[PDB]
């Protein structure tokens, strides 16, 4: 908000990405958001800081920032108007999915994807180009092992997934 | 498809088709070539027919580049310049022309809630089919084919509006040097391009009919002159030219230095005869009033010549008026390898978008016929290229900065070809940046373009310093190393020295603490009346407009009058503000005469350097006005307080700290405070500098009053009960009453000391040591009236040249910028109460 | 406004002005706010024999205008005619 408070809306910066408590993802415009985080610059302190003597309360914010390697901001109104079009394409095709089998969670609302009275790829890409990600609150599991296929894999997403279910026993 | 035909035609000739199909609409387009078999010889079997070739080569350019829409007329006259079209610059064009040149700078690409930027590159695009125009008339006949693009140049018309996504532009471009060089026909083109009539950019081209050519007779140049300064010192001078039967001077006023624009036409009967030259110009001259009236014309005509005379002349006894001013040493802009770029695989994007579809660039079969090492690619992308590099890497990726940029195809690149380019800021020009570039061929090092580009500055802005800031030797470097600085220093003391008696740079250089001014002989009585003139007013209890005298200690027996200041003259009002005002105008021309002056600036001064200000940017009056206003202000607000024995006042100025009584203490706190003790002490006291925000603010009043605020933020810090503090504790009219039980015990010390109390230092007040006056209080609101009339006699209202005033300057009255609306006029007389701005303002229909 | 309209608005209102300035508080913060809100100079060049108004302007930013530079990437550089002599004439070592 501070940020925000300076820019008009369509500069505005949202939140996009909750990968958990203390590991979210921004997104807007890229200078607007290099701004953000020179505000952060200014109301942080470095690493090697050594609040140690210094009590708690009175400590300074420590954080870790940099721009993922992503070029669209995704989840986001910023894109609010391609929904339209890929949907559009999407009719220009026979692009759709049959009834599932073992139930999907959504990411925004958490549902299963099974109770779906709208077709499921309408309701994905809503869930891609604009509605953020509530990934914890997606992911709430009732499950013992977590296969990740994605990329990067040590640098993947189930690292942090890991560290989000730490304690859960999986 | 096609693309070489090979026939027989009628009995012993034989006709060389050369087919090119991606055209305007993409219809097929014959090259006919002709060559005359001979079987008699079998040396040379077959011959060319030489005769109507290139106009077989120009009608083919002329289908190719126009369709065969329209005819192909080669009745083109030279002399008239070549119209275009009006054509709607929409959003698609833009994205396209963008991409096919691969500029990614964002002003360009549509983003809501911004206006979609085009390219300045575009208005080839736009011109291409009236530039090319010119190279077609029957007058310039060559090799059509064996055309080159040779250099090309954008030039921004200064205050000029970049193009949006809805112009409707046209185009007009008339044709200037055509002229048979060793290497063949040059032929350069300048198109002034349209926007709702009024001319935008311009665009010069410059192309070459390699090969030779000796038709001098339709060969010619038009050239406009650099503008020359010529200073006349002796009286042989005047003569000299007036002797110039080419000269012809047209008003008989006298002139001390004169600025010849001229511009020339040349046409050529051998390699360097001039069969003829008509060479007219202006001649201008500059008035103190900086009003400048053009003296005469020059017209020189004459036939078989071997130069220019009135150039000649103008070189050798006077110096141009230049605008490139270069360092002695360029600075590199960036550094490695990041400035390296790549050619396109095909050039036929860049055709289809930029309309050009000369076969050299996208057909292997003419790029060989040429001879030239294949289809190279487009210069005009290769322009734009290295455009839209600096764009970003030289102007910060900001758009609108780039103001003019020309470049040299001084190489071809093949497609596909990786190019490195250096850039390079050598110069200055009107307070733009001179960028130098080389784009080499990275694999072979040899250089493909060499260009220049003008990008302007940062937004910049120039505030002026105000008095207090004072010391012995301001500029004196500057004054020695500068010459134009010198001249300022110089061109006023002389004017002092001759109308008041001293000499500031002396005052400035060995500050002393007194000056004995002498009225001698007959110029020294023809100084002390100029002291005696001085006739200053001080509204009283009478209110009558007492045009009373400052120095009553002058008439006409006193012989001679001596000035005083225990700590230096250099801090006596009437001294230090000439010289502060000389120091800071003499290091603006300086500054200047670099070129280093945007012109969108916005400037403003503290309550000094705003007159330094409005002299320097907006040249309101000549040096030797703006001193003579500086000195009398200096003594009208000095004479303005009643003394003691000792000249000094009752009355004083102190910076006070908001912060280091209390960080609960706002810009609200010692504004009420000053309000509450000023309204019940019954004396004056204001706050006259708001400088910083709870930081630095300067209150002027009686020494009284600013005692007693001096001790009541004192108590109240030591307190630490802030009347903000108390608004939450007590209501807003108890507060008023709190606030006087502390006002009174400390102004009881007030009256405590004696009354001229030396005022001390507060915990968080530091007094202004060494003035007494409360300057920018209403107390000095008495005296204005004098220095108003003064002013409107010393600034000639013909120098008021407000367009530079609107906007770019911000008062110290009324802080928002200067301009002349009609809530401006409401706003400063609501401030200052006055007579003539109200009296404008009630009649104020008088505008449009 | 005709040229010679305006130029006598514009000279009778210079000259009051300037002639009740003298008179009248120097309204400096707001001139700042102005110049640097309003206008969103980057480089401000301060003429004079001491950076007087230098300190005064690194102040104002710094209380001011620090998230409005963030908010919009404003990189202003402050200058003045005393000690930066090579840095205003471009041709700095």
């Amino acid at each position: 908000e501070q940020t925000n408070s300076h820019l008009p809306r369509e500069k505005h910066i949202a939140i996009s990405l909750i990968n958990g408590a203390r590991n979210l993802v921004l997104s807007g415009p890229p200078e607007s958001l290099y701004g953000f985080n020179l505000n952060l610059r200014n109301q942080k302190a470095p690493m090697g800081l050594d609040q140690s003597r210094v009590p708690f309360s009175e400590r300074k914010l420590k954080c870790s920032n940099r721009f993922l390697p992503i070029f669209a901001p995704f989840h986001s109104h910023l894109l609010a108007d391609a929904t339209e079009l890929i949907l559009d394409d999407v009719k220009e095709h026979g692009l759709s999915f049959e009834g599932l089998k073992i139930p999907v969670y959504d990411t925004f609302d958490g549902s299963d994807f099974q109770a779906l009275k709208e077709p499921i790829i309408d309701r994905v890409v809503k869930l891609i180009t604009e509605l953020p990600v509530h990934w914890e609150e997606a992911t709430n599991h009732k499950a013992t092992h977590i296969l990740d296929f994605g990329p990067g894999g040590v640098s993947g997403l189930g690292v942090l997934t890991h560290r989000n279910k730490e304690g859960t026993g999986a | 498809l096609p693309v070489v035909e090979i026939e027989l035609v009628k009995p012993n000739t034989i006709q060389l088709s050369l087919i090119e199909h991606r055209t305007a609409d993409t219809n097929p387009v014959a090259l006919p070539f002709l060559y005359k078999y001979n079987p008699a010889d079998g040396f040379a079997p077959i011959l060319e027919i030489m005769e109507d070739r290139n106009e077989r080569i120009k009608e083919f350019y002329w289908k190719l580049w126009f369709g065969s829409s329209v005819p192909y007329s080669n009745d083109i006259n030279v002399e008239k310049a070549i119209l275009g079209d009006e054509i709607t610059i929409s959003s698609q064009t833009i994205s396209e022309f963008t991409h096919a040149i691969g500029n990614k700078c964002d002003a360009f690409v549509d983003r809501p809630g911004k206006a979609t930027l085009a390219p300045m590159d575009f208005a080839i695009v736009i011109g291409w089919k009236a530039i090319i125009k010119a190279i077609f008339p029957k007058s310039v006949d060559g090799d059509l084919l064996k055309l080159v693009h040779l250099s090309n140049g954008y030039k921004m018309i200064t205050g000029a509006a970049p193009l949006k996504k809805g112009d409707v532009v046209s185009t007009k471009a008339e044709i200037k040097a055509v002229l048979n060089q060793p290497s063949g026909k040059l032929v350069e083109v300048v198109g002034t391009i349209y926007r709702e009539g009024k001319p935008v950019m311009e665009v010069t081209s410059q192309f070459l009919y390699r090969g030779e050519y000796n038709d001098y007779c339709n060969t010619f140049q038009k050239v406009t002159e650099t503008p020359v300064q010529v200073a006349f010192k002796s009286a042989k001078d005047l003569a000299v030219l007036r002797s110039k039967e080419w000269f012809h001077l047209e008003k008989d006023v006298q002139f001390d230095v004169l600025t010849f624009r001229c511009e020339s036409t040349y046409k050529f009967k051998s390699a360097n005869v001039y069969s003829s030259i008509k060479t007219t110009g202006q001649v201008l001259l500059e008035l103190p009033t900086k009003e400048v009236i053009q003296v005469g014309s020059v017209d020189y005509e004459a036939g078989t010549s071997y130069g220019n005379p009135v150039t000649d002349y103008l070189s050798r006894n006077g110096k141009t008026i230049e605008e490139s001013v270069i360092f002695e040493n360029a600075i590199p802009l960036s550094s490695g390898e990041e400035l390296t770029s790549k050619a396109p695989g095909t050039n036929e994007p860049y055709a289809i978008v930029s309309g050009d579809y000369n076969p050299i660039h996208v057909s292997r079969v003419f790029a060989a016929y040429a001879k030239l090492p294949g289809t190279i690619t487009h210069g005009m992308y290769s322009s734009a290229s290295i455009r839209a590099l600096v764009e970003e890497w030289a102007a910060n990726n900001v758009a609108a900065r780039v103001r003019a940029f020309k470049c040299d195809f001084v190489g071809m690149v093949l497609p596909n070809d990786t190019l490195q380019t250096t850039m390079e800021h050598v110069g200055m020009i009107n307070g733009r940046k001179i960028i130098k570039v080389e784009t080499r061929n990275v694999e072979t090092e040899l250089p493909v373009l060499i260009g220049e580009a003008e990008i302007e500055q940062p937004t910049t802005t120039y505030v002026f310093t105000g008095q207090g800031s004072q010391e012995q030797g301001m500029g004196m470097e500057l004054y020695n190393s500068s010459e134009v600085a010198r001249e300022v220093w110089d061109k006023a003391d002389r004017h002092f020295v001759n109308n008041y008696g001293f000499s500031i740079l002396d005052i400035v250089q060995n500050n002393p603490n007194e000056l004995t001014i002498h009225f001698g002989g007959a110029k020294g009585r023809a100084i002390r009346d100029n002291y005696i003139g001085m006739m200053f007013e001080t509204i009283g209890e009478d209110g009558a407009l007492k045009s009373e005298k400052i120095f009553k200690d002058i008439d006409e027996t006193t012989t001679s009058y001596t000035f005083v200041s225990p700590t230096g003259l250099l801090s006596a009002t009437q001294f230090t503000q000439p010289a502060l005002t000389l120091m800071e105008k003499a290091a603006y021309e300086d500054i200047k005469s670099k070129g280093l002056i945007p012109s969108d600036i916005m400037f403003a001064g503290h309550s000094l350097g705003e007159y330094s200000a409005l002299s320097s940017l907006a040249n309101v009056m000549p040096i030797e006005s703006l001193v003579d206003v500086v000195f009398y202000r200096g003594m009208t607000m000095q004479v303005a307080v009643p003394r003691d024995e000792l000249g000094r006042s009752n009355y004083g100025m102190v910076a006070v700290n908001p912060s280091r009584v209390s960080a609960t203490f706002d810009d609200s706190a010692l504004r009420f405070v000053v309000d509450e003790v000023a309204n019940k002490t019954k004396w004056l006291l204001e706050i006259v500098n708001y400088n910083v925000e709870n930081q630095q603010y300067v209150a002027a009043g009686d020494l009284r009053a600013l005692d007693t605020l001096t001790n009541v933020l004192n108590v109240l810090k030591i307190n630490k009960i802030d009347i903000v503090k108390l608004q939450e504790q007590m209501s807003i009219e108890k507060v008023k009453e709190h606030l006087y039980e502390i006002v009174d015990e400390v102004a009881a010390k007030s009256l405590a000391k004696p009354q001229p109390i030396d005022l001390e230092r507060g915990f968080a007040v530091i007094p202004l040591k060494g003035i007494s006056v409360p300057f920018h209080s209403s107390y000095l609101m008495s005296g204005v009236k004098p220095f108003q009339r003064f002013l409107c006699k010393k600034i000639p209202k013909s120098s008021v040249k407000p367009q530079d005033l609107i906007g770019k300057y911000i008062p110290n009255l009324t802080a928002k910028p200067f301009e002349l609306t009609k809530e401006y006029f409401q706003s400063v007389y609501d401030l200052t109460k006055s007579e003539k701005i109200k009296s404008i303002l009630d009649n104020w229909e008088q505008y449009e | 406004m005709k040229p010679e309209i305006e130029q006598e608005l514009s000279h009778t209102l210079l000259t009051e002005l300037l002639a009740y300035q003298f008179a009248s508080p120097v309204r400096w913060i707001e001139t700042q706010d102005v110049f640097l809100k309003q206008h969103n100079t980057e480089r401000i060049i301060e003429i004079g024999p001491s950076p007087t108004l230098a300190g005064m302007a690194n102040r104002t930013i710094k209380a001011k205008y620090e998230s409005y530079d963030a908010a919009l990437s404003l990189q202003r550089q402050v200058l003045c005619y005393s000690k930066d002599a090579k840095e205003i004439y471009y041709k700095p070592d």
